[PDB]
RNA sequence: UGCUC
């Protein structure tokens, strides 16, 4: 018959393979140094929009010299529908 | 026996009794006979107002044994009752608090 | 409890629930099915919809959004069973205004 | 009933509000007919009649 | 005002056992009671009197409501 | 009339029963308790409070009978109080 | 000093959404494993 | 108990003033027994609070006063928060307003302290 | 010090109903909101005014009556730059402790900016020598029941000059 | 010990079919309802 | 199971 067991099974039980390291050269390194590069340039594209702030607390002198400036994209209107213009 | 039709839409409660019955026409048809020593056993919670003051001290005085009277106390403050069979029920009548 | 015996008191069957419905008395039907009888106060999380303990929400790891709230102790019951059947009812509790 | 070992059940409301529905709405003197046809069923009985 | 004027006995029971609840919570009395320690005697004489402080709000199906007084309504 | 207000007569057996409301909790307490429970949790069918059997399941008054209106309390009062006026706005 | 946190508010259910958990979230909603198949201890207490 | 705006609208500390005299004397003419009892904190906070502004020179106020200190300064188009950080601190001297208060630079023009303090002074 | 608009649903037992129902609502909110900080809001003072208040209405439980009244109140929150004057009831080695005048005893200021002559030997030596003033920098709230404070923000002291104490 | 006097005077005394240990001196009840 | 109604 199968003992009883007194503690529950560990939460991450241990395994006796490990994964197979990765494989290096200079196109595996390459292609990582250019997903950082995508993904620090990708966030300050017009394309990313960040979420609105809001509820400012009051106004001040140095608002324009604090103010957020970016270019923005202008969506081509002509293939778009017309019930996304602003 | 299930839950919904035995535990939901019928369940048993307390404060109730079943007795047999016989005629007694001396009564009126909205009025009904209890006998007294199942009066003795179901209790009524009456809150002390300002109106009914002297008759909760007077029902608090006579105690558990005599018919007209009470059973226990909750204080307004704390929520221990209080037995009446013991201790001494005139000073529980006389510190008897509004609520 | 059930038996005299037992120091059991009355039931009010399906019947007698079904002449106070129709007597239209809503009070008094719950304060024999509800206050005298089987009154609890539990603990609900108002985001998950579960049942907690003691203001405590062990799902969620939270107590900002547990409330108390009156039940009868069978409703209770029949949640927790429920629960166990993989059947869960997710409560979504609101002000009673 | 008919008073040949028949045991009834007495219950006490624990609530003013139920005590005052139970008083109002199932009092003796407004129901003294049935909602069936409306016919007076608290009326006389042998012993009455006769 | 499109409703019964007449007062149901349902709205007359709630009416009363709210009554009695308040006058047992130590409630002002409006009507000088005599030796009443019953507190829906109390509400009763209050009714009879018409001098309870409760106004009930009807709610249509729809919606819409309407608040009519105790001592507005007709009573039986 | 309730047998015929759906355009179909429907019988006070459980199948008419449960063409005709829409409940869980009082389908499941009738007849089929662990099949319509079982239905329900599928569907996930998010049931109301607005019957009878589920405002005396959850101890709750039912909305038929004295709970069907709300009472309201004559206080002295004044809606709107005057408002203090701010000085510094 | 002291912050504002309500004592109770009288909740009012409006109504039960029936669903279904996931293993994960079975796993969260318990408390403790249960592994032993006994109920008793070997000693005369008996205790769980 | 949740709250529609924590910012609805900023008050100068007159209003305060007001306020707690206006709830002590209340106070003071319906005073309560069990009601007191029940909570002591509030006493407490109005009295330290009305103590901390007596205090301050937030003392010889008046709505009139006030109108008109924001009538004139309303030509300096100064900001909300320097007009009202001067109502509620009425600075006597200069260095209060070229140090102390924010956003001098540009903004004193060394000829505009003398108006801003023949105002609040007046 | 700011305005502050709230819901709240006032309960009033049925032994209160001979007192007017506004003072009665005031009294209960001032009752209920005194000496205690709203989180992301602030330290409540007490009741500005009330300006909406609905029907009151009467549960079939309790009993009492029910109002959800709309009112204003004050809170003392700066806004981030607001200027305070307080006295030093205390000071420790890692910074000062001032506090509001008998208002509240947050106030810590860090004494990480001021001229590089700053230290706390512990015998509440404030500063050496070349009515306090105080500059708000953030405010900063935290919960407080998480089993079965709340306010202290950052103080900032420039060199404000103080020909009149140092 | 009775909660109010203080008294060790403790006694389980069933009052109609209800179990309940109550203070022997003022009478407070300690605990009621098995 | 026996009953009581
Ligand atoms: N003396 C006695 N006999 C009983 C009782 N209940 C059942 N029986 C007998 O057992 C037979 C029916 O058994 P059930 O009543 O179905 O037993 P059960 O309800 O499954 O048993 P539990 O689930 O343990 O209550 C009948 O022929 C009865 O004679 C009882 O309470 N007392
Ligand atoms: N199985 C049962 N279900 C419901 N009520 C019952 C049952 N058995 C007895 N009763 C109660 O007893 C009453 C039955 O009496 P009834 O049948 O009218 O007279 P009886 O027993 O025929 O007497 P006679 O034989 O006519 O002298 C009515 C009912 O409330
Ligand atoms: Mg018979
Ligand atoms: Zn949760």
């Amino acid at each position: 018959l199968p003992d009883v067991v007194l503690k529950p099974p560990p939460l991450f039980p241990d395994t006796d393979y490990k994964p197979v390291p990765l494989k290096t050269g200079e196109g595996e390194e390459y292609m990582l140094a250019l997903k950082q590069e995508l993904r620090e340039t990708m966030k300050r594209m017009p394309y990313f929009i960040e979420t609105p702030e809001e509820r400012q607390d009051i106004e001040r002198y140095s608002k324009r010299y604090m103010k957020v400036y970016k270019e923005e994209w202008i969506p081509d209107w002509r293939r778009l529908p017309r019930e996304m213009m602003p | 026996q299930g839950r919904f039709r035995g535990n939901l839409s019928g369940k048993r409660v307390d404060f109730s009794g079943r007795t047999v019955i016989s005629p007694d026409p001396n009564l009126r048809i909205d009025e009904v006979a209890v006998p007294v020593h199942v009066a003795k056993i179901l209790t009524f919670p009456e809150k002390v107002n300002k109106a009914n003051i002297n008759f909760l001290r007077k029902l608090v005085q006579n105690g558990p044994e005599v018919h007209p009277g009470a059973n226990f106390i909750q204080q307004r403050h704390t929520q221990m009752k209080r037995f009446l069979k013991y201790g001494n029920r005139e000073k529980m009548a006389q510190e008897l608090k509004y609520g | 409890t059930e038996g005299r015996s037992r120091d059991g008191g009355l039931r009010l069957g399906e019947m007698e629930r079904d002449c106070l419905i129709g007597y239209g008395a809503s009070m008094l039907l719950l304060e024999r099915l509800m206050i005298s009888s089987d009154a609890f106060e539990v603990d609900v999380c108002g985001q998950c919809g579960l049942l907690g303990y003691s203001g405590w929400c062990h799902y969620c790891k939270s107590s900002c959004h547990v409330s108390s709230l009156r039940i009868p102790y069978a409703c209770k019951l029949l949640f927790q069973e429920l629960q166990s059947m993989n059947i869960i009812p997710r409560l979504k509790l609101s002000k009673y205004n | 009933a008919d008073f040949d070992g028949d045991e009834m059940n007495l219950h006490l409301p624990q609530t003013e509000e139920a005590k005052a529905e139970a008083l109002v709405l199932m009092g003796t003197k407004a129901n003294l007919v049935t909602p069936r046809n409306g016919e007076p069923l608290i009326a006389a009985i042998q012993d009455f009649l006769t | 005002r499109i409703t019964t004027p007449y007062m149901t006995k349902y709205e007359r029971a709630r009416v009363l056992g709210t009554r009695a609840l308040q006058i047992a919570m130590c409630a002002p009395v409006m009507v000088e009671l005599e030796g009443e320690t019953d507190p829906l005697l109390i509400a009763m004489k209050e009714l009879k009197a018409r001098k309870i402080p409760i106004i009930i709000r009807r709610y249509l199906p729809d919606g819409s409501y309407e608040d009519w007084g105790v001592d507005e309504l007709i009573i039986t | 009339d309730l047998m015929t207000y759906k355009g179909e007569v429907l019988g006070i057996t459980r199948f008419g029963l449960a063409k005709m409301k829409e409940s869980v909790l009082m389908l499941a307490s009738f007849e089929k308790t662990a099949d319509h429970l079982f239905d329900a949790a599928y569907f996930g069918q998010k049931d109301s409070v607005c019957g009878v059997s589920e405002c005396i399941i959850m101890g709750i008054p039912m909305n038929i009978g004295t709970g069907l209106f709300k009472l309201l309390h004559k206080a002295d009062r004044d809606p709107n109080p005057p408002k203090r006026p701010l000085i510094f706005d | 000093k002291e912050q504002f946190r309500e004592t109770d508010v009288a909740k009012k259910i409006s109504h039960i959404c029936f669903g279904m958990k996931s293993p994960e979230e079975m796993r969260q909603q318990a408390h403790i494993q249960v592994v032993s198949k006994n109920l008793y201890s070997q000693d005369n207490q008996h205790a769980p | 108990m949740e709250v529609k705006d924590a910012n609805s609208a900023l008050l100068s500390n007159y209003e305060v003033f007001q306020l707690l005299t206006d709830l002590k004397e209340q106070r003071k003419e319906s005073g309560k027994n069990k009601h007191s009892s029940g909570q002591q904190n509030l006493n407490t906070i109005t009295y330290e609070t009305l103590k901390y502004i007596s205090k301050t020179p937030c003392r010889h106020q008046s709505p009139e006063i006030v109108r008109e200190f924001l009538t004139a300064l309303k030509s300096h188009k100064l900001t909300k928060a320097e007009k009202l950080q001067l109502l509620n601190h009425r600075p006597v001297t200069a260095v209060e307003i070229q140090l102390m208060v924010e956003e001098s630079e540009e903004r004193l023009t060394e000829e505009q302290i003398e108006a801003l303090l023949h105002t609040v002074t007046s | 010090f700011v305005l502050v608009e709230m819901v709240d649903t006032v309960r009033i037992p049925p032994w209160q109903f001979e007192r007017k129902l506004n003072d009665s609502i005031a009294e209960e909110l001032n009752k209920k909101l005194a000496n205690k900080v709203v989180y992301n809001v602030g330290l409540c003072i007490c009741l500005f005014d009330i300006t909406k208040l609905e029907d009151a209405y009467v549960f079939p439980g309790d009993g009492a009556s029910h109002t959800k009244v709309h009112f204003r109140c004050v809170v003392f929150h700066p806004f981030l730059d607001e200027i305070l004057i307080g006295k030093i009831k205390g000071c420790s080695p890692e910074g000062v402790h001032v506090s509001l005048g008998f208002f509240d005893d947050i106030l810590i200021p860090p004494e990480s900016l001021q001229q590089p002559a700053k230290f706390d030997e512990a015998e509440q030596v404030w500063v050496w020598e070349y009515g306090e003033e105080i500059r708000f920098r953030v405010v900063d709230e935290s919960f407080v029941d998480t089993s079965p404070y709340t306010l202290v923000g950052s103080i900032s002291e420039p060199g404000l000059g103080l020909l009149s104490w140092w | 010990r009775c909660p109010d006097c203080g008294s060790t005077e403790l006694v389980e005394d069933s009052h109609y079919s209800q179990s309940q240990l109550v203070c022997s001196d003022c009478g407070c009840v300690v605990t009621e309802g098995v």
